């Protein structure tokens, strides 16, 4: 289709110099193309594709092609629904992969394949030069370029222009959220007339009005009572979706803001889905939060982090990565057919969110904010 | 039964609205915290190491 | 009354240990308090409202009391009209002064003066604690904090919890922009009935869709062209405004975006001011750009930067003061009562906003967004 | 009477598209820039270091 979400394991092992990559295309090495043109180069000649093989997670949406007859350029633009927060100023940069391509046509164009990829931020727009370029090909071009995390999010508009309108043409936009995850924003090319046909990607903010968790006052009305052990659930999957039912749970947010004596809880499910016994992609559900070590008190450092957990089925059985840093952990609910995102309670206070991505579906959990 | 406290006020209260207060002791818990009760029956967690905290509870002890 | 813009010189030679302030209270130098807060205490016990003579402008609002009978805690509220951009996750750190104060009450008080402080952004809630303090008195506090400076900018919500409804009282944001420019943000206590009555402080958007200026297609619909001299102004001021009368030009819109050749311009006027003649305080004119330098197109270092010029008056004539950084000019326009904005064409490109602050009035340009 | 270019477009034109093409030359011009006359009668400014802007320009000479 023209848009969706898909999921597969990502081992470094068995990808082509997969460890060269990740170390200074996809992290922020070196300041110049060289290093990474010259992996590439070795790489993508041997195997064109082999770049798809680093995303854990893909998330495409279809764009209309947007034409400029006066210059004869065939223009796709489109905000990427973006997993998770980006960061924070006092973040560093990622180094993302931008990749441009289409059908190679059978019949020989009149002229060379050509697309100009640009980010565009409420302040500066990066766009990537050929100063960026790292590869090259008859039908596809690649970038790279770094960019402060924080600028990596909701806002930042995706812009490609060719000359024509390339069969299968597509723009891609790989963002490494943490050494081990890799999400691949991308967009398809459709139809001048055709609608734009996004994917099935939702940002929620679970504590609209964190005011109003900022005692236990509404506890009882919103259902958030040891009795219940903490759980008001709401679903996150819409009637059409797919065959997994996803819901999340809004009382972490008490834990989160309250200065009134709460129920000691063992852990808190953030969200759980349903429906694992019949899908057969992974699923990964990566948390946002910052660290625990207090700073500074006139100086708080404000440094964002990401770790990504994965629940992948080994023979038939689910299981989950770990990580002794990692927040938040994944863990098989009543069944093998129902997952669960839990958390230790004291945890909440730093945690800004958590998205879950699997087979056709994206949710980006937010405990912060109103939108 | 037991409840704990996850988030300090940071903001003080009126001695004069504050009834009793006691400490968090539970093992079941994980921040070590002072629980202020109200006039209208209500707790809230505060902080130790805060100098109101402290000095409202100079007021709470010296009264009884 | 209970608001207003004013402004007034800011000479450091005769302001007792002005710059040892400047540089340990209003520089983001040694991460704690003791530096700064062994220089106030010589000072400000001197002259407790010393530091008043630092805002190069201050611009109030009047925020309703707003009371919390359970705690009895009464809390003043505010958004703070920011008159730039506040930077980039690029740029480094501001360290901002915060005064809590009210007036002395003729009749001793049940309890000590008391006031808590907090600066809270989408993300993190800066709140100055104990460790921030760097100066108390009976009816006074100071409090000094790091802050990111992309953070500093509107979306910053203030709130200030006293015990009372303190007369008087009042909360002070001083931040400062650039080494010799410091501006400061309060917030006065007014009756919990009254309304909000906020400073004749505007923000405006220059160049909403910059998509428009993308050519010159629009330049003759617009007015601007090398007859009317690229001149299409807009009053700024309102009508109940102040004997002055503030204005701003959006041709220059085209010098930022356009890619059709436009005429050349020995410069461009951003804005200018009638009134001088019946003016009495100086007038600041304050600039947010980047750079010039080129960077690498692999890493595009976005470091904003912020230049004020100052018009006064000496002796009945006006003058201006300059900088061989900042892109803006201040120069006397037709008269004596005329004062404009002024910049070379060339540094359009790189202008992120201009703010000008008299008497009564401040507005907010930027060259950017649509909002 | 002089124009000058203040922003180049780094978006490559079809040179089935691109009538002219003429140099800055004027002193009065801050940019060295390569100004593109279209078949449209409209002219657009371009960067000389980028090579669509000089292989733009081979043809539009070898074709006269």
């Amino acid at each position: 289709h023209s848009s969706g979400v898909s999921t597969q394991s990502v081992d470094l092992s068995q990808i082509k110099r997969g460890d060269e990559i990740q170390a200074h295309c996809l992290t922020p090495a070196e300041t110049e193309v060289t290093e990474c043109a010259g992996i590439l180069k070795d790489v993508l000649s041997k195997n064109l594709h082999e770049l798809q093989g680093l995303c854990n997670v893909k998330n495409k949406m279809g764009v209309p092609w947007v034409s400029v007859e006066e210059l004869g350029q065939e223009i796709i633009t489109g905000r990427l629904p973006f997993p998770s927060v980006g960061g924070t100023p006092v973040n560093d940069l990622v180094r993302v992969l931008v990749v441009a391509e289409s059908n190679t046509p059978e019949e020989t164009p009149e002229e060379e394949f050509y697309a100009y990829v640009e980010l565009q931020t409420e302040l500066y727009t990066f766009g990537l030069s050929d100063d960026n370029v790292v590869f090259t090909s008859d039908y596809m071009t690649v970038w790279m370029i770094d960019i402060p995390k924080s600028y990596v999010d909701v806002g930042m508009l995706t812009r490609a222009t060719f000359l024509e309108q390339w069969p299968g043409a597509k723009v891609t936009v790989m963002i490494p959220y943490s050494s081990t995850f890799t999400w691949c924003g991308e967009l398809g090319a459709i139809s001048e007339e055709s609608a734009p046909q996004p994917s099935l990607s939702a940002r929620s903010p679970v504590c609209k009005n964190s005011a109003r968790y900022s005692t236990s006052k509404f506890c009882e009305v919103d259902g958030c009572t040891a009795e219940t052990g903490m759980e008001k659930m709401s679903l996150l999957t819409p009637f059409g979706g797919p065959p997994q039912q996803a819901k999340m749970n809004t009382c972490p947010c008490y834990y989160k803001y309250s200065v009134s004596p709460l129920p000691a809880m063992d852990h808190l499910i953030l969200a759980d889905l349903a429906g694992l016994d019949s899908l057969t992609s992974p699923v990964y559900v990566m948390a946002a939060y910052f660290d625990s070590t207090h700073e500074n008190p006139v100086r708080p450092s404000s440094k964002l982090y990401h770790c990504a957990l994965q629940m992948t089925s080994h023979d038939g059985v689910w299981t989950s990565t770990s990580s002794e840093q990692c927040p938040i952990r994944l863990v098989e609910g009543q069944s093998q057919n129902v997952l669960q995102v839990r958390v230790a309670p004291t945890s909440m206070p730093n945690l800004v969110g958590v998205s879950l991505m699997l087979e056709g579906q994206q949710y980006r959990l937010e405990y912060f904010g109103d939108h | 039964a037991v409840t704990c406290c996850y988030n300090f006020t940071n903001r003080k209260i009126s001695v004069q609205r504050l009834a009793s207060y006691r400490r968090i002791t539970s093992s079941k818990c994980p921040k070590e915290a002072v629980i202020f009760k109200t006039i209208v029956a209500k707790e809230i967690c505060a902080d130790p190491k805060q100098k109101w905290v402290q000095d409202s509870i100079d007021h709470l002890d010296k009264q009884t």
